[PDB]
RNA sequence: UCUAGUGCAGAUCUUGGUGGUAGUAGCAAAUAUUCAAAUGAGAACUUUGAAGACUGAAGUGGGGAAAGGUUCCACGUCAACAGCAGUUGGACGUGGGUUAGUCGAUCCUAAGAGAUGGGGAAGCUCCGUUUCAAAGGCCUGAUUUUAUGCAGGCCACCAUCGAA
RNA sequence: UUGACCUCAAAUCAGGUAGGAGUACCCGCUGAACUUAAGCAUAUCAAUAAGCGGAGGAAAAGAAACCAACCGGGAUUGCCUUAGUAACGGCGAGUGAAGCGGCAAAAGCUCAAAUUUGAAAUCUGGUACCUUCGGUGCCCGAGUUGUAAUUUGGAGAGGGCAACUUUGGGGCCGUUCCUUGUCUAUGUUCCUUGGAACAGGACGUCAUAGAGGGUGAGAAUCCCGUGUGGCGAGGAGUGCGGUUCUUUGUAAAGUGCCUUCGAAGAGUCGAGUUGUUUGGGAAUGCAGCUCUAAGUGGGUGGUAAAUUCCAUCUAAAGCUAAAUAUUGGCGAGAGACCGAUAGCGAACAAGUACAGUGAUGGAAAGAUGAAAAGAACUUUGAAAAGAGAGUGAAAAAGUACGUGAAAUU
RNA sequence: AAACUUUCAACAACGGAUCUCUUGGUUCUCGCAUCGAUGAAGAACGCAGCGAAAUGCGAUACGUAAUGUGAAUUGCAGAAUUCCGUGAAUCAUCGAAUCUUUGAACGCACAUUGCGCCCCUUGGUAUUCCAGGGGGCAUGCCUGUUUGAGCGUCAUUU
């Protein structure tokens, strides 16, 4: 069974913490009759539910951050995009956009245009 | 390119009381001291390895492709050459079989099998039927699997459905008269299939 | 010169390839300057280079460079060419003004061996061409 | 290695060639990739023909000058005769070459006229609106043989 | 026969995406038709099968025998119907494994979702 | 060597945690090929030359 | 009809397998074994006891370095291995077992290795180790927005690695 | 004394950037020998392999200091050809391009050198705000040892006259492309054989679907699919197709005639010598050294030199898609290919086990049966096993398992 | 005459050929362009109720989150609220995270699980010692800031 996340994030950070050192109560708890019994597959629930936990108080705490820095240049290295190095070295639209005066004059006065060869 | 050759073999020479065939090296594997880089060593290389730049396309001249054509149109108006393929025409009242420009506009196979049937093709249809069976050889796995016979050939001038509503039935093919394949008209090299012409056809011939 | 870097001049070959001393390193002392400065400085591109002075040891060069990364350059579209990535290095494969020199690069009748690139042009005339219709 | 009577063969295969050895099998395939980009430039380009309009010019190399050819650009001259510029031309259609000079006038008229045949056979779409669609060809050189 | 340049006539391909399909496509390959009075009833003529399905033998030597699906064993591309099964030597009972497209549902077990599906497959209910 | 580095003997224990035999529900699974331990090393037979 | 990786007795041919040789050569260095009981299906070889012997302290003893890596110990146990045997085992299977402020490593420098600065070299990289360098941190406080700058003074080896 | 400038430094200063992997194809440097010459030294192998540096999805090249000698063509690349030709070559062995012509694909351009001088008009950064791939305002700073506008030789600029013509950016809904999902026919009717019908025969159905696969034996009609169309979802996007808001703009661009001008790249071109290279031949290119220009100039014009002409371009600065390559990577589709001593070394826990100090070397090994139904139970035996029994269509299928050859027994 | 040798056949052995299979290879074609200091490729050590491998992952460890489908997984055990449902699954998709020790590998070193310095915090009667926790300290180069150096150098001082 396990917990749930939808239902852990409506809950506040304390709140998780709290669940956090029940569970790895549990946990230990689970581990000293690990070696009584001869099987014992409870202990995976409760470390996947721990693993969910930690999960929300991280997602958690990174909003918080993007919000502390929304809107503003020079935002963290691990809250930005990571889609490859060449491609976040590559000129942005706008550098690649740009033209001199004496193209865009050009640009507009004499422009591709569209023709067709019946008349 | 690189087969049988993916190893670092070399002769051990004469006085070890073996062949001068070269070895692998080493030791402690198996492979050690065993033939390599010859054809007749396992695990060495083939005999004149086969190539890419192997001629496999030829070219014939287009007047004698022409002329093959041709031979193999007029073979069509020939009963005696078509019952020698095999083409269950004994029943057929004559040759060149010759319908109505009618059957270039049929769009279902349905309609198109029965327009068949009527005119004579039942049988050249249920020998295509009848005559499916596993290949032989390796050519099972290598996507050749069934073989069959094949029925009439449908030449038409223009196509309004006829192509679609017979691409279904086994052995029938369809042609154009402007193309008119050599492969189809003499399949095996063998004169004499069974063509239901269209008038459109049959006078866009001249 | 380029004294060839092998122990005690022996070759181990023909006579043909027994030279030493008087090898001449078919790129450009600009070039080889050009290649250093741009090892020191990786995050630049070179863009051309000028003698300025030399004495009988040592050739002297000045090397423009053009930071890719700075806005002024990646703005400025005039110079925001050198900001793509096919223009990293090019001191290193010839694309400068001397590199295209000591490459051969011109039109012509005596640049045939090198004008759309020396390697090229050899692989493309010992390569034999065949067709599925055998020509 | 030398023997009977036989022409003198002169075969170059003493380098590695098996290394370079090109088969086109690629032929058909590369074939149909060029009507492919022909058929999707086309229709990028949907009203336009595929194809600039090139001038009438007169081959070099006396084995040659009996034939006339099609060359590259109509010529800065023979357009400012035919009434256009050669910045507007170059956006309706005309390949204009700046390094070539008339030194004749039959080969100059001839492409002049040309031009005015090509400027009465095109319509050119206002910048502005309606875009009247006009159904395009795909060459101006079956046009202009 | 084919006409679409992404679809292959490979024996070998189709094998392998047979043998080394995951369980979510293995549900698909696992498909049973419904009975006559079903078809007519749904509109359906073939569906998933799973677990709660109970089912009538069509082929083999338990021909004729009606039972519930136990199991759907996608791995063996197999279903284990309780009522069908081999009596050992020893005293045990061992499920048999069928395939079911030699099979025929004649109740089946819905829910939303098989509602849902049979809607969009056209059906009536 | 008694006197040994921490890496040597961190090798050795993942060596003494291989030298196993197989499991035998391995054994019984479905489209098993796995007979035996093809891996099994002993300390008389062959060396680990680390 | 088309097509070819198309026909084996040889190549001290390749790979795999099998014979005769042949139940043959042989299983003989290191002084040496014997009796009983127990165990066990079964004992020349396991265990115990009794006896007889050897190594003979520059040992067949007790410990260690390298190396090995769990071979240590126990329980169970014999299909293979222990060139006879085997109930035994450095074998097989299952587990347990290595506790440090004082023992070593860690630190020092040795022969020597090797960055930096600089200089060579198309370059992989080479030289060189205090050098043609603007090459650092150590004591005490003063202030009491107050934390630690300025107040002072001092000092000039100039990386680092290198010994169970 | 104070405050600047110049040049050089330090900072765990504020922000960034380079390294390594891969390397089939690409740009370069470096660079053999085996071999051929029936010997061998030039030559050839080869401007190849190996070594080194450096990129991208292509790279490079590229808008002529070109080809030519024609009634002249007109960036670059690639194909057909030119051509095994001209030429090189112990003129031996051997090597060996280019112009034209036909085609694929096509696309052009920009800086320096000019006084904005009635107004550094230019730009990075910081900071506040905003509609954030960025904008506006402010503040330090860079910069006159020259940042913007203006022009690039095809031209063009400064004045003077004369009239005309044409324009920008956002939103919305579609279409284009990418990726993805889902829906979309017809027998499991009868008899025989069989363990099993997917076999044979009878009667039928669908077919723009009889491709392929699966299912207890050869299945269009049992299943997935296939075929034909439909209905969605999420993106990228400025390619165009319509609609809507802003009016850019007392701005910019184009065109005619007169007049005065018309800047055009230096340790470079070029030359001598050396070396290497090329088909390049009194020297094709490249590099080193030495010498070292000009402006009606300079280069080229495939025999060195002087003189006189002609033709053709405009170097010493620069950007640019497509056609082209691709034994690597990702994703797809095919084959007169191989079929477990074959085919990649590897159809399997294969670059694995194993060997070697190490660099490196490098295997063998697929198939019970539809289904484990993998032999309950009795008996002999210490046990392994055997004999029975039993499962199975078959134990002449018993995890030493399909068939089960020969040697050998 | 037997035994023994040889030859043939039947059965049984040895062995693994042949035959038939094929989730593999090889070659051709097509399309696309995507590694890394935002820490790549590679490596080591670990991780499962019962695994030695392979495969997957990283102390959130054969996986967490999200989305989709819609009831499995399977060798055994166990689990059930997870079954007309914010929900099974060694499922698929995948946009958020975790990602030990390392490695271009970046505090200095490394045949060491070695030796440091700085900031915040907690504790031990502690600015200094010991320990714990979190966060940092490479090199070259560019733009800029700040602090400076030099009779290199200008002016202005009385
Ligand atoms: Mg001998
Ligand atoms: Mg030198
Ligand atoms: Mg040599
Ligand atoms: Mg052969
Ligand atoms: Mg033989
Ligand atoms: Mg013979
Ligand atoms: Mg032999
Ligand atoms: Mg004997
Ligand atoms: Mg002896
Ligand atoms: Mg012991
Ligand atoms: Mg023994
Ligand atoms: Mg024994
Ligand atoms: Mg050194
Ligand atoms: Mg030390
Ligand atoms: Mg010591
Ligand atoms: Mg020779
Ligand atoms: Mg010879
Ligand atoms: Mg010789
Ligand atoms: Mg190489
Ligand atoms: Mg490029
Ligand atoms: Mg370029
Ligand atoms: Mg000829
Ligand atoms: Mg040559
Ligand atoms: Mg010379
Ligand atoms: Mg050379
Ligand atoms: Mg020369
Ligand atoms: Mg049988
Ligand atoms: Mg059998
Ligand atoms: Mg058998
Ligand atoms: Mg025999």
């Amino acid at each position: 069974a396990g917990v749930k996340a939808y239902e852990l994030r409506t809950k506040s950070k304390e709140q998780l913490a709290s669940q956090l050192v029940d569970l790895k109560k549990e946990l230990a708890e689970l581990k000293v009759q690990k070696l009584s019994r001869p099987s014992l597959p409870k202990i995976k629930t409760v470390r996947k539910s721990i693993a969910c936990v930690l999960t929300v108080i991280n997602e958690q705490q990174r909003e918080a951050v993007r919000q502390l820095y929304k809107g503003k240049k020079y935002q963290p290295k691990d809250l930005r995009a990571k889609k490859t190095r060449a491609l976040r070295r590559a000129l942005t639209k706008f550098e690649a956009s740009q033209v001199t005066e004496k193209q865009r004059k050009k640009q507009i006065a004499f422009p591709q245009r569209k023709y067709a060869i019946k008349a | 390119e690189k087969a049988g050759h993916q190893t670092s073999a070399e002769s051990w020479g004469t006085g070890r009381a073996v062949a001068r065939i070269p070895r692998v090296g080493g030791g402690g594997t198996g492979r050690s001291g065993q033939g390599a880089f010859g054809n007749m060593c396992r695990g060495g290389r083939m005999f004149a390895p086969t190539k890419t730049w192997r001629k496999w396309n030829v070219k014939v001249n287009h007047n004698e492709k022409r002329y093959a054509t041709a031979s193999a149109i007029a073979a069509t108006a020939v009963a005696s050459l078509v019952l020698a393929r095999g083409h269950r025409v004994e029943k057929i009242p004559e040759i060149p079989l010759v319908v109505s420009t009618d059957l270039e506009s049929i769009q279902k196979t349905k309609e198109a099998v029965a327009a068949l049937k009527a005119v004579g093709a039942h049988s050249d249809l249920l020998k295509v039927l009848k005559s499916k069976k596993l290949r032989a050889g390796k050519g099972k796995y290598r996507n050749r699997r069934w073989t069959q016979r094949r029925g009439p050939l449908v030449v038409y001038a223009e196509d309004n459905g006829i192509v679609k509503a017979l691409r279904n039935v086994p052995g029938v093919e369809t042609a154009n008269v402007a193309s008119l394949n050599l492969l189809q008209l003499a399949p095996g090299a063998h004169l004499g299939r069974f063509v239901i012409w269209t008038e459109a056809a049959f006078t866009k011939l001249d | 010169n380029r004294k060839r870097p092998v122990p005690k001049g022996a070759t181990y070959g023909k006579p043909t390839n027994q030279g030493v001393n008087e090898l001449k390193y078919q790129r450009s002392l600009r070039a080889t300057a050009e290649e250093r400065v741009g090892r020191r400085a990786a995050n630049l591109r070179v863009l051309n280079s000028y003698w300025v002075n030399q004495d009988s040891t040592y050739k002297y060069f000045e090397v423009i460079l053009v930071d890719p990364q700075h806005k002024a350059i990646r703005r400025d579209a005039r110079y925001n060419w050198i900001c793509d990535p096919v223009h990293k290095h090019r001191e290193a494969r010839g694309l400068t003004a001397t590199g295209k020199k000591s490459r051969g690069i011109n039109k012509g009748h005596k640049f045939n061996n090198t004008k759309a690139g020396r390697r090229k042009t050899w692989k493309r005339q010992n390569t034999l061409s065949l067709w599925r219709y055998r020509k | 290695a030398i023997s009977k009577n036989l022409p003198i063969l002169k075969n170059h295969f003493r380098k590695h060639w098996q290394e370079r050895v090109k088969v086109h099998f690629d032929q058909a395939g590369k074939k149909v990739s060029r009507r492919n980009a022909r058929a999707t430039r086309a229709a990028k380009i949907a009203p336009r023909p595929l194809d600039l309009l090139r001038p009438v010019v007169r081959a070099p190399t006396v084995k040659y000058n009996r034939k006339v050819r099609a060359g590259r650009g109509f010529t800065l001259a023979e357009v400012k005769a035919a009434g256009l510029t050669a910045a507007y031309a170059r956006t309706i259609g005309i390949a204009v070459d700046h390094r070539r000079q008339n030194r004749n006038q039959e080969i100059f008229d001839a492409n002049v006229q040309r031009l005015k045949e090509y400027q009465s056979k095109i319509i050119v779409f206002p910048r502005n609106g309606k875009a009247p669609e006009a159904e395009q060809v795909l060459s101006a050189a079956a046009t202009f043989p | 026969a084919k006409q679409s340049l992404d679809v292959s006539s490979d024996r070998r391909k189709a094998r392998k995406a047979y043998f080394t399909a995951p369980s979510s496509q293995r549900r698909v390959l696992l498909s049973a038709p419904l009975s006559k009075e079903l078809r007519a009833q749904y509109g359906i003529k073939a569906l998933p099968i799973r677990r709660d399905d109970e089912v009538l033998v069509v082929r083999g030597s338990k021909k004729g025998q009606e039972g519930k699906i136990s199991s759907v064993y996608r791995l063996k591309f197999a279903v284990q119907v309780d009522k069908v099964t081999k009596e050992k030597v020893n005293g045990a009972s061992v499920p048999i494994n069928l395939h079911p497209s030699k099979l025929v549902i004649t109740k089946l077990h819905l829910d939303k979702d098989r509602k849902a599906l049979i809607q969009r497959k056209g059906g009536k209910l | 060597a008694a006197q040994k580095s921490f890496r040597i003997k961190q090798k050795m224990a993942k060596a003494k945690k291989q030298n196993r035999p197989l499991p035998q529900w391995i054994r019984l699974r479905t489209n098993n090929t796995i007979r035996y331990n093809a891996k099994r090393r002993n300390w008389r037979r062959t060396k680990m030359n680390i």
